[PDB]
């Protein structure tokens, strides 16, 4: 039965529509869902708008009337201008009439705010179409009708709020530049009269709901109106006194005063400065007398979450921070405003203690502004000494782990400034907090962790002498805390915190070799501790200290027999014996950092030799037995050992880069033999077991070997300084071992990592291997394209790596594309346009960049057959493909680079930089310029694609695009204007003259 | 769970097999517990999701059940369960459970068989 | 004790994936765009008894928008979702908020930045400020890693019940029934188990 309403050959049964709507909003499961589908199809019926007037009159369901207005809104915003004037006036009148009628009934006005607000927004959609040009007395009649009734006056304030929002706040994306300027100027020209209604209601009104709606409209007006409406009327006084006393108006009033604080205001006017001070004084006086005193526990109030207390305290933080960030200098020099200044900051100290992460960040941004200013501005810090002392405790008690990168950074910067301002106060707070860990009063894992992070954060702020005393004191206290504590859990928490603190004071470690050596040896002891987290923190602290203090490991320290790097390498088997593979890799990586400090080549190469001794000997043993009998790779255990050898090589190559070459040279030949052997096993296994083989632990392990070998080579070549060796020694064996294997595996067995490795090769030495680049394209291009051109989802990594490779080949070795046979060059253009149509931002952006780079590469060839053939074959393909993704609404993320590409293509023809006619002979008179033909081609293409546009709209748009094709920002404005006009009927063609 | 002894506890990800969609669908991640009822000495699997603590497995470790390897994993078990009540009404499922390591999966199988022998008495 | 919750935000931000994970525990890797709205009851067990959300998971894509703001009518709470890997999805948050609060003037709303599991984050912490003036709760979330997975619902439950000390609790676990195998479905179980053993488990590279 419910599907009856979709039958438009009948008259609509409103009793039925009301059933469907009720079963959707109030019903359940199966029937809620099928009602949903019926309502959607009803609403989207392009004749459904004809039914709206009937539904609004005869429906008893305010939800049906809401959906009716949704249907009408689709008509108003998209097809309005096709209606005869009489019909548009008909609709305007039945919307206004319905609004007034709903407002004049008290019961309806109270209980149906949803339908009234929706009606008001529908009215504003009509105003955007009709006002003022076809409705000049709208604002006068609204102002007039406001005296008639308190409900109509209140609702008129909702209409004016929505109008201001639609014109000033949300016009940028929804209207042409011209239409936005027209509506902004129209509201501006009539605001004097709107303001007088607003002001009179605030001065004399007694309805709380009327006053609140008036202040809600004022909040929107404050985004755009001139300051004089606020500073040259009584309105500042009313907002900052009367409306702050009433809780009903307080929330919206605070939000208004925040926006008042952001008004553009004269800067050299003592009266205006006094008014700015006065409204702040009034506001804070009302808070202290009507809401809570400066001493109030806002942490407690906020936690209790009574009524609107949380939103109010959020709004107070926003108001104080906004006002003080702009105006605190007004309060700083006059001794009579000192109490106001410090009371405002005291409210902010109390707000900063609230347990609410996002509110804390708001206050922290302000504290950063303040303490940065106290650090640089003369004669200011002394004002804020008690505020800063309190803030030191708040920041230390709220310190987060450095893993929370933005919050830790903000907190550290604030605490560093505060420490500089008073190092004695900072130290005293941190040492007394440590004492409350030691006496058990504040002891917990979270609390010792928090304090450790705070202590670490201020490294570098103290003098070296003060830091030395401070660090020794902290380390002594944490060592005593560890001894005192019972159980492995407790001891491990404090031990992690000692190693965290030590890791953050490299200046101290570099001055105290004996202590640094002790710390490293204790970290080595910890690398045998199986207690969860200890081995990880030992390895993490090791590499962190090495990164900061590497030089102290590579020199011979006084009273040592050799550089400490030799001592580490000589005992590495024992040190690393109990570590997991990833921990071993970190350890080897840290050793590589130290070895790369040794700038004597002989000594560096010997340390590298000695570090790689264990993996090299395990490698040699495997190679000897893997060559003597190829079966032993079957052993899952051997595959894991090989993978971990290669990963150890990657880790050391990561830290040594160019210096790694001799180690890569030692393994290179057998590494590529292993790549080929593993490759055979994978191909064989997939044949014997099916595609499922690629999910088996065995094949995944074999593919790990291939991926890690590609990662090792990519890592080395990305950092290589000797590119002659890369080309003469590494490239040919690499391309031989990896390209044919990639091409000749089934899609599911191809490693995306091959494409990634080849991107680095072309990036670093592409200019030196033109024949190698051609071989790379021959091996990967067509087979990879065929994997990714059936849909946008399959082989996501291949898709991304494929376009990164094409991008670098197009940048470094364009000649490789010149060598493609025509059919493959066509596939290249196809692949670029395919990248355009991705939603995936990585692929989309590379697609558009390749297109721009290709056009530039063709431009450089000058007037030669290949360039002329390119333009004749592909210019219109690139123009039309680019327009398609610009206008289809499915590729908004790529707008900038789409606009850039289109501007490049249009400017080529505008300048006459294409030497041949782009048109086929007999298509136009044989003399005709490419400018004339391009204009005709685009007019025809846009007319076919957007048949609802007029010829004049398309001609005016294209005339603007042509003129603006050397001015990106304006060109983009014109494109955005076109994107607005294609979404509606009867767009004004003069919009494209906007200047 | 207050009337039960905790015999074994391991972090796991549980899947159920969708025959319709021919694919494994995750049911939960969190602590998988073998709970021995102090009254009946019957051992159940009880698994709760991280964060929400909602039940993703609640069934007797039936002596008739057999842990089989999954083609994809050296750290997972697949078994038929004829009566799981995680989501209310007893339902039959093909479960897969995956662990942090092969050692954890091997240890799970060991405890699961120990529980089966307890449930046989 | 049921509350209407409306989920809004750009297509592909992870609204349906987030809800589905909460409903069944599953992580849907495929993107199947919602058509208009999907309504699912979602129950949490609290120290103050059960709370039921009637989740109206709405379409983010304009071409699948259906009734659009028609879905928001009599919502008691809301989640606005964006994707921290897609800047445009954050740029659109004020548009979703606008359409939402015009229909729901005084409801608790959580802003959720989804997909924080992805290394290449595009919407930086420092950029995310829209919530402050609009009094929205904000959470970084991952429907994939379960990062802050329960936080949006815990926050809304506290606001709707008006108890800031409300906690999610463990639903106590009934003794499961003992079973006997049906010898008629022995052959059936052999087949289903063969099919399941030879279908690979997803994400074999994850930590679980
Ligand atoms: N990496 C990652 N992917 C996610 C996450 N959440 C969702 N996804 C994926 O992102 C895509 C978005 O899925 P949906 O939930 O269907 O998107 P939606 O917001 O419901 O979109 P519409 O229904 O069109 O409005 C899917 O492929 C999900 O698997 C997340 O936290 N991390
Ligand atoms: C990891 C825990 C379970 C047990 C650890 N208990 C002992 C560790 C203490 S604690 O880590 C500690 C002990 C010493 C000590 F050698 F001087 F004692 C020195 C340091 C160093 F090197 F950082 F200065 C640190
Ligand atoms: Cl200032
Ligand atoms: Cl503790
Ligand atoms: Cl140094
Ligand atoms: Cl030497
Ligand atoms: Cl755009
Ligand atoms: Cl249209
Ligand atoms: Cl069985
Ligand atoms: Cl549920
Ligand atoms: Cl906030
Ligand atoms: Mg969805």
């Amino acid at each position: 039965s419910m599907e009856g309403i979709l039958d438009f050959s009948n008259d609509l049964d409103i009793a039925l529509l009301d059933q469907v709507v009720s079963t959707f909003y109030q019903g359940e499961g199966v029937q809620q869902k099928q009602a949903q589908e019926i309502l959607t199809k009803f609403q989207d019926n392009p004749d459904a708008w004809e039914k709206v007037d009937q539904i609004l009159q005869f429906s008893t369901n305010p939800q049906s009337k809401f959906i009716a207005l949704s249907i009408l809104d689709k008509l108003i915003t998209r097809k309005w201008k096709l209606l005869p004037n009489d019909h548009r006036i008909g609709i305007r009148n039945f919307v206004v009439g319905m609004i007034i009628s709903m407002c004049q009934d008290d019961e309806v006005f109270k209980t149906q705010k949803n339908l009234i607000n929706k009606s008001d927004l529908t009215l504003v959609q009509i105003l955007k179409q009709e006002w003022p040009q076809n409705w000049p007395e709208f604002i006068p009649e609204l102002i007039g009708s406001s005296s008639s009734s308190v409900n109509v006056c209140e609702n008129n304030m909702i209409v004016l709020k929505l109008l201001s929002e639609e014109v000033f706040d949300f016009s940028a994306e929804q209207m042409t530049q011209a239409k936005a300027l027209h509506l902004k100027n129209s509201m501006s020209k009539e605001f004097e009269q709107i303001f007088k209604l607003c002001f009179q209601v605030l001065e004399q009104g007694s309805s709380s709901s009327l006053i609140v709606a008036t202040l809600e409209s004022l909040l929107r007006y404050l985004h755009w109106i001139p300051y004089r409406y606020i500073y040259e009327t009584n309105i500042l006084e009313l907002l900052s006194t009367k409306f702050m006393t009433s809780p009903d108006t307080r929330a919206i009033t605070l939000k208004c005063l925040t926006e008042v604080s952001n008004l553009k205001i004269p800067q050299d006017n003592d009266l205006i400065k006094r008014q700015t001070v006065l409204f702040f004084q009034n506001t804070l006086q009302q808070i202290a007398t009507s809401v809570m005193p400066v001493t109030a526990d806002l942490k407690a109030t906020y936690a209790n979450a009574n009524g609107n207390d949380q939103s109010f305290l959020q709004d107070l933080a926003m108001f104080l921070t906004t006002y003080l960030a702009r105006n605190r200098a007004l309060l700083e020099s006059d001794e009579s405003l000192r109490e106001l200044l410090l009371n405002a900051h005291q409210y902010l100290i109390q707000l900063s203690k609230i347990e609410e992460r996002e509110l804390f960040k708001t206050t922290l941004d302000y504290w950063h502004n303040l303490v940065a200013d106290l650090f640089y501005e003369p004669l200011k810090k002394h004002i804020y000494e008690e505020i800063c002392s309190q803030l030191r405790l708040v920041i230390i008690e709220n310190m987060v782990r450095p893993e929370e990168i933005q919050l830790y950074k903000s907190e550290r910067e604030v605490l560093v400034y505060l420490t500089h301002l008073n190092v004695i106060d900072t130290e005293e707070i941190m040492i007394s907090k440590l004492a409350r860990q030691i006496d058990g009063s504040e002891w917990s894992w979270h609390n010792i962790n928090t304090l450790s992070w705070a202590i670490g954060s201020i490294s570098g702020t103290m003098s070296e002498d003060t830091e030395k005393r401070f660090v020794v004191t902290v380390i002594k206290d944490l060592l005593g805390l560890t001894e005192q504590k019972r159980g492995k859990d407790n001891k491990a928490v404090v031990a992690r915190d000692i190693m965290y603190v030590v890791g953050e004071y490299p200046r101290f470690l570099k001055a105290h070799w004996n202590f640094l050596r002790t710390v490293i040896l204790k970290l080595f002891e910890f690398m045998h501790e199986t207690h969860e987290g200890v081995q990880d923190m030992a390895c993490d602290t090791f590499i962190k200290i090495v990164q900061k203090c590497k030089y102290h490991f590579v020199i011979q320290q006084p009273r040592e027999s050799e550089p400490f790097i030799q001592t580490i390498i000589r005992d590495i088997q024992k040190t690393t014996a109990d570590l997991q593979p990833q921990q071993v890799h970190t350890f080897y990586k840290a050793c590589g950092i130290i070895i790369s400090e040794e700038r004597s080549v002989a000594e560096r190469n010997r340390l590298l030799s000695d570090l790689m001794q264990l993996p090299n000997m395990a490698w040699d043993t495997i190679v000897e037995q893997s060559t003597a009998n190829p079966t032993l790779l079957l052993d899952s255990e051997t595959v894991k050992i090989i993978a971990n050898i290669i990963k150890t090589n990657v880790a050391v190559c990561t830290s040594m880069g160019a210096d790694f070459y001799p180690q890569l040279g030692h393994i290179y030949y057998n590494m590529l033999q292993l790549y080929r052997a593993v490759s055979s096993m994978i191909s064989t296994q997939v044949a014997a077991e099916g595609l499922i083989a690629t999910k088996t632990p065995k094949v995944r392990g074999l593919r790990t070997i291939k991926k890690e070998i590609l990662k090792l080579v990519e890592t080395y070549i990305s950092k290589a300084r000797n590119l002659d060796d890369v080309v003469k020694v590494l490239v040919e064996p690499l391309l031989n071992a990896v390209l044919e294997d990639y091409m000749n595996n089934v899609p599911d067995a191809r490693d995306a990592e091959v494409l990634n490795c080849m991107t680095t090769v072309v990036e670093k030495v592409g200019h030196m291997i033109p024949q190698g680049v051609i071989l790379i394209l021959q091996s990967v291009f067509e087979c990879t394209l065929d994997m990714i051109n059936k849909d946008f989802t399959e082989y996501p990594e291949h898709r991304v790596e494929f376009y990164k490779l094409l991008k670098v080949i197009n940048e470094k070795s364009f000649a490789a594309f010149l060598e493609l046979p025509p059919a493959a060059f066509k596939l290249f253009v196809d692949a670029i346009c395919w990248a355009f149509k991705h939603n995936n931002r990585d692929v989309e952006v590379n697609g558009l960049q390749i297109a721009l780079d290709l056009v530039k590469n063709i431009e450089r060839m000058g007037n030669v057959p290949f360039a002329n053939e390119f333009h004749k074959n592909y210019f219109f393909i690139f123009v039309s493909e680019t327009f398609f993704v610009l206008t289809d609404s499915d590729h908004k993320s790529g707008f900038s680079k789409q606009a850039l590409l289109l501007m490049k293509l249009i400017s080529l023809v505008y300048d006459n930089k294409i030497s041949v006619p782009l048109y086929q002979e007999a298509e136009v008179p044989q003399g005709t310029s490419n400018q004339v033909y391009l204009s005709q081609y685009l007019a025809n293409m846009l007319s076919n694609a957007f048949p609802h546009l007029t010829s004049e709209q398309i001609a005016s748009f294209l005339s603007a695009l042509t003129k603006q094709c050397k001015d990106l920002v304006v060109f983009k404005g014109t494109l955005r204007d076109f994107l607005v006009q294609i979404k509606e009927v009867g767009g004004d063609p003069t919009d494209y003259l906007f200047a | 769970e207050e009337d039960e002894e905790v015999l074994y506890k391991v972090r796991a990800k549980l899947f159920r097999f969708d025959a319709d969609a021919k694919e494994w669908k995750e049911r939960g991640t969190g602590d998988c517990k073998f709970l021995k009822n102090k009254k009946t000495n019957k051992v159940r699997i009880l698994m709760r999701r991280d964060k929400t603590l909602k039940i993703c497995a609640n069934h007797i470790i039936a002596p008739e059940y057999t842990l089989k390897p999954n083609v994809g994993s050296d750290r997972s078990w697949v078994y038929a369960c004829t009566a799981d009540i995680a989501e209310g009404e007893a339902e039959a499922f093909t479960f897969a459970i995956r662990f942090g390591s092969k050692e954890n999966a091997d240890k799970f199988k060991e405890e699961f068989e120990k529980a089966q022998e307890i449930n046989k008495k | 004790v049921q509350f209407k919750l409306v989920l809004v935000g750009d297509g592909g931000t992870g609204k349906t994936t987030f809800v589905k994970r909460h409903l069944t525990g599953e992580f849907e890797k495929k993107y199947v765009a919602t058509l208009g709205v999907e309504v699912h009851p979602l129950v949490f067990h609290t120290n103050r008894g059960p709370i039921k959300f009637n989740v109206w998971d709405t379409a983010g894509l304009e071409k699948f928008g259906g009734l659009r703001d028609g879905y928001y009518i009599q919502a008691q709470c809301a989640i606005i979702m964006f994707d921290v890997t897609s800047r445009v999805t954050y740029k659109n948050v004020p548009n979703w908020h606008r359409d939402l609060v015009r229909v729901c003037e005084n409801i608790p709303i959580v802003l959720c930045g989804n997909k924080v599991d992805i290394k290449d984050r595009k919407v930086k912490a420092k950029s995310i400020v829209f919530h402050r003036k609009k009094n929205l709760q904000y959470y970084d979330i991952s429907a994939k890693s379960n990062y802050n997975f329960e936080k949006p619902f815990l926050w809304l439950a506290r606001k709707l019940i008006g108890d800031p000390n409300l906690e999610f609790v463990a639903m106590p676990a009934a003794a499961p029934p003992e079973v006997v195998m049906d010898p008629a479905l022995a052959a059936q179980y052999e087949h289903d188990l063969e099919v399941a053993q030879t279908t690979a488990l997803p994400d074999e590279d994850d930590d679980l």
